[PDB]
RNA sequence: GAGAGUUUGAUCCUGGCUCAGGACGAACGCUGGCGGCGUGCCUAAUACAUGCAAGUCGAACGCUUCUUAAGAGGAGUGGCGGACGGGUGAGUAACACGUGGGUAACCUACCCAUCAGAGGGGGAUAACACUUGGAAACAGGUGCUAAUACCGCAUAACAGUUUAUGCCGCAUGGCAUAAGAGUGAAAGGCGCUGGUGUCGCUGAUGGAUGGACCCGCGGUGCAUUAGCUAGUUGGUGAGGUAACGGCUCACCAAGGCCACGAUGCAUAGCCGACCUGAGAGGGUGAUCGGCCACACUGGGACUGAGACACGGCCCAGACUCCUACGGGAGGCAGCAGUAGGGAAUCUUCGGCAAUGGACGAAAGUCUGACCGAGCAACGCCGCGUGAGUGAAGAAGGUUUUCGGAUCGUAAAACUCUGUUGUUAGAGAAGAACAAGGACGUUAGUAACUGAACGUCCCCUGACGGUAUCUAACCAGAAAGCCACGGCUAACUACGUGCCAGCAGCCGCGGUAAUACGUAGGUGGCAAGCGUUGUCCGGAUUUAUUGGGCGUAAAGCGAGCGCAGGCGGUUUCUUAAGUCUGAUGUGAAAGCCCCCGGCUCAACCGGGGAGGGUCAUUGGAAACU
């Protein structure tokens, strides 16, 4: 069966209820010159229970739309 | 619905022609599904080159050959095994 | 187009005999024009790179912009010298083919013979000049045209057949046997001084 | 229009609007029958469902409404039920 | 410059301008803005026809013609060749093309184009100076 | 991966400017023979006369007019099509596009295949008949009339839903089985012999195709644009949608985006590709292909499988037209064409013969799609405008140091050729077909016709008597453009006298100008040449590849410092970056490589390769 994307990434908003903001913080090289950057994304992701918390690792897996931002299901919580 | 039909290529006054599996509201020489042939008349034995498999596959999947491509196919014996097939 | 003018007044110019037999140098071997006879200063590079390459479009009666594709095909060969192989095409040409094989007294009157179709390859009548003659083509005159009085003469006069070519009089026909070499060409045109004149 | 099919078109399309939704009609007011005699908690309640979810049933047909439109209408009509 | 820095404000090269930009703009009549159009020519009416002085290793009079453009711009244009026929609301056709002895003066007037008449006499580089071969 | 000219009395450096190369949907100037292929409103998404660009079906249905009962017409209703094909790019900085995925949140007429059904009735209404209003457009009234038009009833639950099991995934959940409760359909036509072939009709399923939605990543300028947001961010319910979802509504909270550039402003359709470059890159987004958006401006919905519909509807708006002044009608960014704007872009052409498309059982009708032809040297390619011989070198031009030199084997003269040109004859491929007529095999029948399949006969070309071939006659009809001071290949004479004028940069002309004008020569290219305009290069002149800052431009007057950037040695560990194996994909056409076809070439065709800072998966752990 097809997969999913699968994000790991650290929660950075959770006063919503349900759902939380998860960031992915890669680097990429800069086009031209070529320096790694800092490439910071950030995921809204639902959480049945509002188990995870601020600064926690955490796994998501993307879904069907949720809400008007949702699009990701909180997996695990790897850190607290 | 699905056809099987010559997409013209070529010149001026110096037709050739592609035997391509295209919907029938497509360009004629636009969008395409595949290609399966080609088909030159200019040649006294009009030479035709194809790919007897994907056609079979289609016909089953029920595309509808043109005119044209359905003499082609007849000269060819696919229609004869797409008739054996459906028996 | 096709140049159409005097004949010595260009080969003078480049300095050296178009014909080969060196006719138009005999008698007044200036430069053409009034500032002919008396000296002239000494060229520059680019003058002698310029007087290199219209050697060889002249020898060949070729326009500038069909010479330039024809030594871009040269390049685009990659085995041998670049030089030498845009010059084995330029001989490969029909024009030329016809000439070595000495139907034509002249590249003029070669090209004029194979303009008007009295000319053959394998049997099949081709009245192109540009065309290229690949080793081992069979060249010859047209049934109808072999009794003319013109080739005749020019065949009969023909004694120098270079060894890359193979000809039978009685037939009338010729074909290249293997690909000219370096000296059997002109040594006298530097066809380093040409490549670079198209390297810019 | 400039074209005799166009106008043709226009008369068929002005038909079929006044049937298609004078039958749509039909079916609301079906559902709407059921809704307020399950909210007054009538006697008929059983009668009228049936109704309902037959008329939902019979505007699918005619292409009124997309078969998924009346399943979910019928799903909604067992809940209420 | 550190890789950080040209991470941070990369570089830009110079913006590089027409020597002819009267002829890189249009005009609409109807939203009477100017559009971003190139144009090889442009034509115009002469509003003033006369001489001018060169700069200083220079010392002639130099005939020009102060033309309003297609697009309503007013530019100031040469007139090459020997003697014209050019008076102010003669329609003319306006190429680039600076004139070194003159101070503002950037483009020239085709001869042979529109009201502009070939130059009388030209044998030589005839196409220039617009004459017909004799 | 070539440089050259120019700052100076001369030099080195720095530095700008300019040139040598290539490209065009080009325009203009002079000139101009032909053929092949291609290209041709880049500006006003400005306004549009006129003609055409979407119809089809009588084997769904009832009428109605003529032809010696026929076929040919006419309008009805009804089915399908009209959402394709064609045009433009205005808008859009956005999941629009490109690329890679996901949908267990989706729909899909026609097409293929499978399983079922196809029973019974009923009331209409156009057409038509009259009849009111009117120029007509068209509006009504009454009275009939059929259907594959419409509606009820009957049966069909395999659909969905609920429960119980069984299996399974990625949270919601997916699949299978069984049961259960409520309800849902249809249409007949043609042809053979009540049965039946075939085209249709209805329910369900799968396939194919097309569409829908969500998501990662990527591709503009401006900070002399720093805050933006209030159905806004989330939750709970309800409604809605094919479908998930603030998509909508009511409540509950106060969240959400932002220097990793939100917001605002300006500009822009995106891409395959195309030009340039050694490459990195820079520029472009014509033609061709994909996607997107738009159809006089704005809004709305109807019909439909599919539209919020270029040649449909309603309303409003701007504009235009016809009227009998009562009332009506329209949207070329469809093909041509007109006006206007502009430097600047074509015929108001032939045909459905080929390919494709709609309808039809089919003949066939329709098809400004498409095939052709026309116009433009606009571009690329090809061939010419003659060939051989031909003088110590005719005359005439130019120049002479007056001897001569040069135009010049050039001409003349003689001998040839006919590509082309003209005249005549001969003359295609592109055509495969379909239908129709013969037969024959499979599956089905009780049997037929018929279905599918196979072999024969027959049938049809706008281009077009076109290409092409043959024969005869004539060197006769067919060469211009720019340049010649250095850069840069090409030099003299007059005329001129800082005047006239030239000039890409340096710079020429003031009475002995190779730089101006003319003439004679010469150089470059050639049915072209040159100028202008624009893009890349040279330009290391924004230097990631690949530059600099003591005096040439460039170190803030100095410090304290949040953020950010960077960071000493080492053990273990992780795998974000990093490297790598396998796999999927990066459409076709186009570049490039091979191989064929056009007499060659352009061009066309066949087969490959390449193309991602692509994605999934499996590995390594030196560096960050
Ligand atoms: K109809
Ligand atoms: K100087
Ligand atoms: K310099
Ligand atoms: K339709
Ligand atoms: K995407
Ligand atoms: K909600
Ligand atoms: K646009
Ligand atoms: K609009
Ligand atoms: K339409
Ligand atoms: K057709
Ligand atoms: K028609
Ligand atoms: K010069
Ligand atoms: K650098
Ligand atoms: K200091
Ligand atoms: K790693
Ligand atoms: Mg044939
Ligand atoms: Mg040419
Ligand atoms: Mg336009
Ligand atoms: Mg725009
Ligand atoms: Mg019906
Ligand atoms: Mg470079
Ligand atoms: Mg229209
Ligand atoms: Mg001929
Ligand atoms: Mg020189
Ligand atoms: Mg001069
Ligand atoms: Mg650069
Ligand atoms: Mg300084």
């Amino acid at each position: 069966r097809n997969q999913r994307k699968v994000y790991q990434g650290r929660v950075v908003s959770d006063k919503m209820d349900k759902t939380i903001t998860v960031v992915v913080e890669t680097k990429k090289n800069h086009p031209i010159y070529g320096k790694r950057m800092k490439y910071s994304k950030k995921y809204k992701a639902h959480d049945e229970n509002n188990t995870a918390k601020v600064g926690d690792i955490v796994k998501i897996m993307e879904t069907r739309p949720l809400s008007a931002t949702k699009r990701f299901r909180l997996l695990e919580v790897v850190e607290e | 619905a699905v056809k099987i039909r010559l997409k013209r290529m070529g010149s001026k006054k110096s037709p050739f022609y592609r035997i391509v599996v295209a919907d029938s509201r497509s360009p004629r020489d636009g969008r395409f599904i595949e290609t399966v042939g080609t088909y030159n008349p200019l040649k006294d034995p009009a030479e035709v080159v194809l790919k007897e498999d994907l056609v079979l596959d289609w016909l089953s999947k029920g595309a509808q050959p043109s005119d044209t491509v359905r003499n082609i196919l007849s000269k060819e014996g696919v229609m004869k095994k797409h008739h054996e097939a459906k028996n | 187009s096709r140049y159409t003018g005097p004949s010595w007044k260009v080969s003078r110019r480049l300095g050296i005999s178009l014909s080969g037999t060196g006719k138009e140098l005999a008698r007044r071997p200036y430069k053409p024009g009034q500032h002919g006879p008396n000296s002239r200063g000494k060229v520059s590079e680019y003058g002698m790179q310029l007087t290199e390459k219209q050697k060889l479009r002249h020898m060949y009666g070729m326009n500038e912009r069909q010479f330039r594709t024809l030594f871009i095909k040269a390049s685009k060969i990659k085995e041998g010298k670049h030089g030498v192989n845009f010059m084995v095409l330029l001989e490969q040409r029909l024009d030329n083919v016809v000439y070595r094989l000495g139907l034509a007294t002249t590249r003029r009157q070669a090209r004029q013979l194979v303009n008007h179709g009295h000319i053959t390859v394998d049997g099949k009548r081709v009245d192109i000049p540009s065309y290229h003659v690949e080793v081992g083509q069979v060249i010859g005159v047209r049934e109808k045209s072999q009794n003319i009085s013109t080739i005749k003469e020019a065949v009969e006069a023909t004694v120098g057949r270079p060894a890359f070519v193979s000809f039978d009089t009685e037939k009338l026909e010729g074909s290249f046997t293997r690909l000219p070499e370096r000296d059997e060409l002109y040594p006298e045109i530097d066809e380093a001084l040409v490549v670079e004149y198209y390297n810019q | 229009p400039n074209i005799e099919s166009a106008i043709k078109r226009v008369r068929t399309s002005a038909n079929a609007n006044a049937k298609n939704s004078s039958q749509t009609n039909a079916m609301r007011t079906a559902i709407k029958k059921f809704e307020e005699a399950v909210a007054a908690g009538a006697d008929n309640v059983d009668a009228l469902y049936n109704e309902a979810v037959k008329a939902v049933d019979m505007a699918a047909t005619k292409g009124l409404i997309h078969k998924n439109k009346a399943n979910r209408d019928k799903i909604r009509l067992s809940k209420l039920a | 410059p550190t890789i950080n820095q040209l991470v941070r404000k990369p570089r830009k090269s110079k913006v590089e301008k027409s020597d002819s930009p009267a002829l890189n703009k249009g005009y609409n009549s109807f939203k009477k803005t100017q559009t971003n159009v190139n144009s090889p020519q442009k034509r115009g009416v002469c509003t003033r026809v006369g001489t001018m002085t060169p700069k200083k290793p220079n010392s002639a009079l130099r005939k020009y013609a102060r033309v309003r453009l297609s697009n309503l711009i007013e530019v100031t244009a040469y007139i090459p060749g020997i003697g014209h026929n050019l008076q102010e609301h003669s329609v003319v056709l306006l190429r680039g093309g600076r004139v070194k002895d003159l101070p503002g003066v950037r483009y020239h007037i085709v001869r042979g184009a529109l009201d502009t008449a070939g130059v009388n006499d030209r044998k030589q580089s005839r196409s220039k100076y617009g004459t017909k071969r004799p």
